[PDB]
């Protein structure tokens, strides 16, 4: 079986904002690394572009 | 004048290539085709 010796291997905490997590870590004395949230950028979708008269976006199959 | 006979008997003499022979014959009557500016959508 898989054996461990550290008691915090399963500890995961949930927070509403980054600032809340930072405050909790600071008041508990833990040094932390923060990663900014990654949000997918808005994209421009066009179903008509599948059948362009002169562009490369025209699809060869459906 | 009479409505007796049937006037569509010619299609009895149609072979396997008649349609494409007619297309070949009409090839010289057309106007130049428009162009999209490419050779293909993958060019």
């Amino acid at each position: 079986w898989s054996s461990t010796a550290d008691p915090l291997s399963n500890l995961v905490l949930t927070f509403s904002t980054k600032e809340d997590a930072v405050a909790f870590a600071e008041k508990n004395g833990w040094s932390f690394d923060v990663e900014e949230r990654k949000v997918p950028k808005p994209k421009s979708k066009s179903y008509g572009a599948n059948f362009s008269w002169n562009k490369r976006t025209r699809v060869s199959t459906k | 004048f009479d409505n007796s006979t049937y006037r569509n008997l010619q299609h009895h003499e149609y072979s396997t290539y008649t349609f494409l022979d007619l297309n070949v014959e009409l090839s010289k009557f057309r106007m130049p085709q428009p162009s999209s500016g490419r050779q293909s959508p993958r060019h």
